[PDB]
């Protein structure tokens, strides 16, 4: 089963710009919108009952939340990340804690310098990116 | 304030014979010097993640094992090591209830399973069937009774029909539990809820009886049957009703297969008392004399203690009770099961008082069971 949305769409024999998606959680349709964000944040297709899954943005942030306050966790400064795992940060899944989009090389590296702690929730670390560090 | 060294605080759920449990306490108090106070919170089961993670709570927690496979992945629970002696004197499947990542997280006490309890006197044969029940209550009702009375709130009561069918938690293989595979909108589930939905529709049940108003409606001789676990049977003995306990009736010809619980107490991970704590609970409570003073207070089902159950085993009430137990499911003492039973509660509650149909509230239930692991996919690092 593809797992990224370019392979379900390869395998659909579709496109981004016409693939018919539903939330995995509420069913609704995802707007054209929320489906080049699924593919722009790198998630995954979820499949249930052998049908593949997005998510849209009212239910992500639903549960995003949820996970964050029912799973508080502790943090880590990126080099101990990078000894716990071995990989340097440029190599590991770090996600916007507020976006989910993966980190840049860039936002990882900046982390570092500043001092700043990555967060883990449920076995997931997190930063938060340039994009939503810059925003009113 | 933070726990106190020197004693022990345990908490245990109002249902169950707290002040059965104080005497083992008095009797650890008098042989030991230290005092125990037994406190029976409401949701202590959830108050104790609460309190335990900021380090405080009881010294040790009461409740089925369901519960603690979720506070041994938060670390709130001390490893259990007894020694490989004391762990013979109990059933090798209650210590499974209890494993939890291959460490022992909390010691058993008793196996607990639904039964049918039936009132002899209205309903000397009581049915083999689900499917008998609605005719059973026309008569019934013509007598000025009704046939069954048990508490629709609670999904614990409801599940052993849900999965009679095919419903289930969780998938079970090679010792495994695999939290992709829910069975909560499967056809069987849908089949069994559906019934109970239509005994309601039918008049033969009411959405909002819980456990209090079926409790009484059974021990005041209004009701032929109910639907409950060894700790209500002490109440029933007051109350004066010809009582039997039976395997519970069958739908589409499949038992009902009820979520077996074992009555379990594990160490707070912050206790300064680890070592008294199980001084007490190996030497004190797990013994004829310790389990026999909780017993005569409220009944524990089958007990963990090989040389008490095989006393307990010669009633006939906890023989019913183990064969319905046999019937149905150990309950998974995974971290998801508490997401679980907070789904399937919702989609009950919902279906049985219409607001939602049965497939629109055991599919809300199936995706909530796994949200978060549904989340853990969807942010997760694949392709
Ligand atoms: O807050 C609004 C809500 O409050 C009330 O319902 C809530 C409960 O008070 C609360 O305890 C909580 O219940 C959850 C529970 O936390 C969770 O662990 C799970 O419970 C399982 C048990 O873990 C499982 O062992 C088994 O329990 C048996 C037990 O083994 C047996 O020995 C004996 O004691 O009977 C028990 C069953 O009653 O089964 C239960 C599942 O039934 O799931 C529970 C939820 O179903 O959360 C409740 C909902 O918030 C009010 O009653 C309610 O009306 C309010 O809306
Ligand atoms: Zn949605
Ligand atoms: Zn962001």
């Amino acid at each position: 089963r593809p797992r990224k949305l370019p392979q379900l769409c390869t395998e659909l024999q579709t496109t981004i710009h016409d693939i018919i998606l539903e939330c995995v959680y509420c069913k609704q349709q995802l707007l054209r919108r929320e489906v080049y964000d699924f593919a722009r944040r790198d998630l995954c297709i979820v499949y249930r009952d052998g049908n593949p899954y997005a998510v849209c943005d009212k239910c992500l942030k639903f549960y995003s939340k949820i996970s964050e306050y029912r799973h508080y966790s502790y943090s880590l400064y990126g080099t101990t990340l990078e000894q716990q795992y071995n990989k340097p940060l440029s190599d590991l899944l770090i996600r916007c804690i507020n976006c989910q989009k993966p980190l840049s090389p860039e936002e990882k590296q900046r982390h570092l310098d500043k001092k700043q702690r990555f967060h883990n929730i449920r076995g997931r670390w997190t930063g938060r990116c340039m994009s939503c560090s810059r925003s009113s | 304030m933070k726990i106190e060294e020197g004693k022990l605080v345990i908490w245990i759920n109002g249902d169950k014979g707290y002040n059965g449990l104080a005497e083992v306490g008095k009797k650890f108090e008098k042989d030991t010097g230290i005092k125990v106070t037994v406190e029976h919170p409401d949701k202590l089961e959830e108050k104790f993640p609460q309190v335990a993670a900021t380090g405080d709570g009881p010294d040790i927690i009461f409740w089925a094992h369901d519960r603690f496979g979720g506070y041994a992945q938060s670390g709130l629970l001390a490893e259990i090591t007894p020694a490989a002696a004391f762990q013979d004197k109990l059933y090798p499947f209650t210590w499974d209830a209890v494993r939890y990542n291959g460490k022992l997280i909390a010691y058993p006490i008793a196996v607990e399973a639904l039964s049918l309890i039936y009132n002899k006197d209205l309903l000397p044969n009581p049915p083999k069937t689900w499917e008998e029940i609605p005719a059973l209550d026309k008569e019934l009702k013509a007598k000025g009774k009704s046939a069954l009375m048990f508490n629709l709130q609670e999904p614990y009561f409801t599940w052993p029909l849900i999965a009679a069918d095919g419903g289930y938690a969780f998938k079970y293989e090679n010792g495994k539990y695999d939290i992709k595979d829910v069975g909560v909108d499967n056809a069987g589930a849908k089949a069994g809820l559906t019934f109970l939905v239509d005994l309601i529709k039918n008049k033969h049940m009411n959405a909002d009886t819980d456990y209090s108003i079926a409790e009484a409606a059974f021990n005041k001789g209004e009701t032929a049957m109910t639907i409950n676990g060894p700790w209500a049977w002490s109440n029933i003995d007051t109350s004066a009703v010809n009582y039997g306990v039976t395997v519970l009736p069958t739908f589409k010809g499949q038992p009902s297969k009820p979520f077996v619980g074992v009555l379990s107490a594990g160490i707070n991970a912050a206790s300064p008392n680890k070592e008294l704590a199980k001084e007490f609970l190996e030497n004190y409570l797990l013994t004829d004399e310790g389990l026999e003073a909780v017993n005569k207070d409220k009944p524990l089902g089958a007990v963990a203690l090989k040389s008490y159950e095989e006393e307990l085993a010669k009633d006939p009430r906890i023989a019913a009770t183990m064969e319905n137990a046999q019937k149905g499911e150990i309950m998974p003492n995974i971290p998801q099961m508490s997401a679980f039973w907070y789904a399937v509660r919702t989609a009950v509650i919902n279906a049985a008082s219409g607001r939602q149909t049965v497939d629109a509230a055991l599919a809300a239930a199936q995706t909530n069971a796994a949200a978060e692991d549904i989340l853990d996919e969807l942010l997760g690092e694949e392709r």
